[PDB]
DNA sequence: TTTTTTTTTTTTTT
């Protein structure tokens, strides 16, 4: 949400999963996400919907959106012999999602 | 009016100059009349401001006459002066301090006009010493960023700035010297010396000298230098501003040339230097030629690379006393990865605590080192795919 | 004009092929292969088709690595002293963004303004960089978006965006032990993830030693370099004519359709019949984009013989090209038995004995069974058949 | 434009508290300006080094919560380590409790309120108008050093040269009693002498510095 | 018949 020029209140901006609705969102290499703007995917997947923070104003949207997850093992090629829990580097909350 | 075009009688006055045998010295002596002893400080500084000559070929190449040199010994040498005496003498100036310098810091600010609201491209600290010579102190201490337009300039010789509305590449190219101090700030005695100058020998690799202040504690030293400064207080041939005009002449208008003569020694003696490398020969013809646009030669002196090769070796007596000593964090490595395996044989599990690993290092021998640097170590073999940390409590082996 | 008059005299020879390689870094002496790649980079690929579906490459790439000292930088001042549209930076500091998008906020006045950064006129050109240690990892892959995808979109929650990056980028950085690290195999030679290695395609090593001839040698044409007379020294082929001749270069779209190619399965059939084992060897796999790899190699093979169709003997070429670096990487029960049955004595029989005991066979061996085997069963039959088979050969 | 501090008041003291939290906004200006006789700027259009003159006096407040007497000299500073070497001397003020001393203090903290005026017994304050005109007086003195006090400033010197040395590692430290402390040493005795008038430099005009000059340190021992 | 306006709050960012 960012506010406007001049004098105006804040206008809300869609995260690309507005754009997305009803479609389909995309990502690979989930090492190279950061732990801050992983949370909200956690988010959609759940309400079907996006709940933000910033700033002034109550909402709620519909985030329809399904979602590819494309990611590199941990390391190089094969990585657990162990369970593929071992695998992952992301935590398994957001992984059974 | 305020708070140079050259007479040409004193023209052969410079020549005149030039006859006089000691104006390597001499000059040198000119240079810092403030500051005891050091000469061989006095004597590159002097090649500094006579230092390279251009190469344009037919194309690429402009390898220039810039030079670096470090500078460095017991905190305070009067280094600082000497750098707040040259950065004033200087046509382009620059000067600053370690943890006073940055990437972000010394390139194209790039601020808006203000009072008219344009954004206007801004000339940084490096722009505009492009020719003559910069200062900075500590190198030991420069930050990350900081060291990130050195190797940006070094070699490329130019700096690149495409963001916001305007897009320039545009050059700079200037001598440079920064003051420093050991870690100690005493280097201590004995000792390697890369760590011993701080930094990785890697990054020691480029600079094209190391100057190395110490103290004798001779008697004799500090009464001789004292009786120095005994001096003012109240109340030897110097010449003044004579030396600048020359300083005009002697760079532009002379176009010096190695000759045939050259090879034979530059060459034959840079076999027992790398018995160095090819970036300390690749000034020994720059600090050389530097010594080429000193006399007004254009034809250059087979002898002079006998003391260029001497301030080369300046660098190289102060290497006469970490990652220079070849194996090292590998010799660690083959009883870290024999320890590892050996614990792997003899315990059940693939991982053991880096607590029984450093019990297992620095007691049993003392070529095993303390716990961060055998982590650094394993480090280096984590960054080799060669261990596995399993939390952070323990360590694992790396496994197929 | 009556330029290209010049460049049937040029192209009429077999030797303009060894001609265009001495011809390329005058400033650089040696290191011979890995100047090909460099015009071979200059030189286009398919980098086209075939649809329904996504553009494959196309292009090439490659990152030069040795001991510092290496003298392997007077190649990337060569790339934007010769090459068109040249984008070179070396830092850590783009920063990130960088060659992403910032994105700048506030402009000020609604702000969201995007950088572009970095690479942008580097679209459809040689992109260069020193020191992969120095630029972390931070964004080792977010570069490689367009090294894949061939083009980044950008995001730090500015507004959504995707942008053209087709580009070479080759580079150097400096290996992480500063030298070789013979044993390193080259994926942990970097610290580098294996899909932005994987990618740039080939790396070709060079380290730097000395050699007495060789220290009076580079005392013989290093220093001829060092010299600012004689640098009267020349190349067989005038570097604008070299351009102008690559602008000529740049118009043929060679394709090898030819049956032939089949050839080129075998070929990369046994490219990776050899790294099958070990999988810590040049494996990689070596990868299956590698075959992609094998044929934008001849893509400019074709270009520098400016024949198009391309051979079996050009693929050779490009193909035992990649074979030296990657050998510069180099320095079912029963199927685990006589796997290692053999495999004991191919890491061991070639550089010892393999003598001694039967068992001892077994005992390094039950150091790295348990690691990848998947229960206490497996370790058994990692024990039992370590046993069985001993008594089955003895 | 209007420069603080530094340019505002020149050819006089600046006089700093919190001399720690000055950043790095002043501690590189300041770090010229032990290098004295300039200040830079290459700020917007202006590339003048105008001059501060100034004369620097710092208030030290070391890092949270007080100074530790184990712990290293430097360690309670916060400052970098080659900006102490440009300051001539330096007193550092341990506050210790005295079952003596801290009577009369909280007798003198008790002074506070019962009366308006705290000394007697007997001194009698010294104004500041007439005293800034001898200490105005003495300024124009100029005192020029005899050689004698010259290479006794030399000889003690060399001991003085030996010791911080002689010390080694750090421990107490600083050395190296380096040439900035003869130059202010000289200076000392060049500001001591016109407190004598003189201008002929005794030889315990010098010594009267020399005593302060250890007296400075070894403070860090309490 | 027209007049005249940059801090403070929050934000996303290396």
């Amino acid at each position: 949400v960012r506010k406007d020029p001049i004098t105006k209140e804040w206008t809300l901006e869609g995260g690309a999963l507005v754009l997305a609705d009803k479609g389909v969102c995309l990502i690979d290499e989930f090492d190279k996400m950061n732990d801050q703007d992983r949370t909200s995917i956690h988010e959609a997947m759940e309400q079907q919907s996006i709940s933000i923070s910033k700033a002034g104003i109550v909402t709620t949207l519909q985030a329809r959106c399904s979602i590819i997850a494309a990611a590199n093992p941990n390391g190089g090629r094969y990585n657990s012999t162990l369970p593929l829990a071992q695998n992952v580097s992301l935590t398994e909350p957001i992984l059974s999602r | 009016k305020v708070s140079r075009q050259i007479t040409d009688q004193d023209l052969a006055k410079i020549r005149e100059v030039a006859a006089r045998e000691d104006l390597y010295s001499l000059l040198a002596r000119s240079i810092a009349p403030s500051i005891y002893e050091l000469e061989d400080v006095k004597k590159g500084i002097l090649l500094q401001l006579f230092g390279g000559t251009n190469k344009t070929f037919t194309k690429g190449g402009r390898y220039r006459g810039d030079i670096n040199i470090l500078l460095c010994g017991d905190p305070s040498t009067s280094k600082s002066q000497i750098l707040q005496y040259v950065h004033k003498i200087t046509p382009r100036g620059v000067y600053t301090s370690g943890k006073g310098s940055s990437a972000v810091g010394l390139t194209a600010y790039i601020t808006r006009d203000v009072d008219t609201k344009q954004l206007v491209l801004e000339s940084g600290a490096l722009v505009l010493s492009d020719g003559g010579v910069c200062c900075i102190d500590e190198f030991d201490k420069m930050s990350d960023s900081t060291r990130s337009v050195l190797h940006e300039v070094m070699e490329q010789q130019t700096i690149s700035i495409a963001k916001a509305g305007i897009i320039t590449t545009l050059n700079a190219r200037s001598s440079i010297l920064a003051s420093a101090n050991p870690i100690g700030s005493r280097y201590n005695p004995n000792l390697p010396v890369t760590e011993n100058i701080d930094l990785p020998p890697p990054l020691l690799s480029r600079f094209d000298l190391v100057y190395l202040v110490l103290d004798k504690v001779d008697e004799k030293n500090d009464r001789e230098l004292a009786k120095h400064l005994t001096n003012l207080y109240l109340e030897d041939v110097l010449p003044v501003e004579f030396l600048t005009m020359y300083i005009s002449y002697a760079k532009e208008h002379i176009h010096p040339i190695i000759t045939e003569a050259a090879k034979t020694e530059l060459v034959r003696a840079y076999v027992g230097m790398r018995k160095a490398t090819t970036r300390q020969l690749e000034s020994m013809i720059r600090l050389a030629e530097a010594h080429a646009k000193m006399k007004l030669k254009n034809v250059v002196e087979l002898e002079d690379v006998q003391e260029a090769v001497r301030l080369i070796r300046s660098a190289i007596k102060d290497y006469a006393t970490q990652t220079g000593k070849s194996v090292i964090q590998r010799k660690l490595q083959e009883d870290l990865s024999r320890e590892i395996m050996n614990v792997l044989k003899d315990q059940a599990s693939d991982s053991m605590s880096f607590n029984e690993l450093i019990k297992q290092i620095n007691e049993h021998s003392q070529d095993r080192v303390e716990s961060s640097d055998i982590q650094e170590a394993l480090s280096r073999l984590q960054q080799e795919d060669k261990v596995i940390v399993l939390g952070e409590g323990v360590r694992r082996s790396v496994r197929l | 004009s009556d330029e290209i008059n010049e460049l049937k005299e040029m192209v009429k020879d077999e030797h303009i092929y060894d001609k265009l390689v001495r011809s390329i870094a005058p400033a650089v002496f040696g290191h011979e292969a890995v100047k090909k790649g460099i015009l071979l980079q200059m030189l286009g690929g398919v980098h086209k088709s075939t649809v329904e579906g996504i553009k494959l490459r196309g292009d090439i790439n490659i990152c030069v690595v040795g001991d510092p000292s290496t003298s392997k930088s007077q190649f990337l001042k060569y790339v934007v002293g010769f090459a068109p549209r040249s984008v070179y930076t070396s830092g850590k500091a783009s920063s990130a963004a960088g060659l992403t998008a910032a994105v700048v906020r506030d402009e000020e006045g609604g702000d969201y303004t995007i950088e572009a950064g970095a690479l942008m006129l580097a679209d459809n050109g040689i992109c260069c960089i020193d020191e992969f240690d120095k630029m972390d990892i931070s964004d080792q892959v977010a570069i490689h978006e367009a090294m894949e995808q061939q083009t980044i979109s950008i995001a730090k929650a500015g507004i959504h965006a995707t942008l053209n990056a087709r580009t070479s980028i080759l580079a150097a950085a400096n290996p992480v032990g500063g030298r070789y690290n013979r044993k390193l195999s080259l994926r942990g030679n970097l610290n580098m993830t294996a899909p932005i290695m994987s990618r740039f395609d080939l790396f070709f090593v060079i380290l730097d030693d000395c050699n007495e001839k060789i220290d009076t040698e580079l005392a013989s044409h290093i220093v001829d370099l060092h010299m600012k007379r004689d640098e009267a020294i020349e190349p067989p082929f005038s570097a604008e004519q070299l351009r102008r001749y690559i602008k000529y270069a740049r118009t043929f779209k060679p394709i090898l359709t030819k049956e032939a190619r089949s050839y080129l399965v075998e070929k990369y059939k046994e490219l990776r019949k050899d790294d099958a084992q070990g999988f810590s060897r040049s494996s990689y796999r070596i990868t299956v984009r590698q075959l992609e790899s094998m044929i934008r190699l001849s893509e400019a093979i074709a270009r520098a013989n400016c024949v198009d169709e391309i051979t079996p003997s050009f693929i050779a070429e490009a193909y035992d090209l990649l074979r030296q670096s990657i050998i510069r990487v180099d320095v079912d029960k029963y199927v685990s038995m006589m796997n290692m049955i053999v495999r004991k004595i191919a890491e061991v029989d070639r550089e010892g004995a393999e003598e001694l005991t039967a068992v001892d066979i077994v005992d390094w061996y039950l150091l790295q069974k348990e690691n990848d085997l998947g229960s206490l069963a497996e370790y058994w039959e990692e024990r039992r058949l370590a046993f069985k088979v001993i008594k089955r050969l003895v | 434009l209007e420069g603080g501090a530094l340019v505002l008041a020149d050819n006089g003291i600046c006089c700093i508290d919190e001399f720690d939290k000055m950043d790095e906004s002043d501690r590189t200006a300041i770090h010229e300006v032990m290098e004295q006789q300039t200040i830079s700027i290459s700020k917007a259009g202006i590339n003048t080094t105008l001059n501060a003159r100034t004369s620097i006096l710092a208030a030290a407040n070391p890092l949270y919560g007080r100074y530790n007497p184990r712990l290293s000299p430097l360690d309670n500073i916060n400052l970098p380590a080659a900006l102490l070497s440009r300051f001539d001397i330096l007193f550092l003020m341990l506050d210790i409790p005295s079952r003596d001393d801290d009577e009369k203090l909280a007798e003198h903290v008790t002074y506070v309120h019962m009366h308006n005026k705290q000394p007697d017994l007997d001194f009698t304050p010294v104004e500041p108008s007439k005293m800034r005109e001898y200490i105005a007086y003495a300024k124009t003195k100029r005192p020029v050093m005899s050689e004698a006090v010259n290479d006794y400033v030399v000889q003690a010197y060399i001991r003085l040269r030996q010791d911080s040395k002689r010390e080694m590692d750090s421990k107490f430290s600083f050395g190296q009693a380096t040439p900035r402390t003869l130059l202010g040493i000289i200076r000392l005795s060049q500001a001591l002498a016109k407190l004598r008038l003189a201008d002929m430099v005794d030889i315990d005009d010098v010594e009267e510095a020399l005593r302060l000059v250890r007296v400075s340190k070894e403070s860090l021992y309490q």
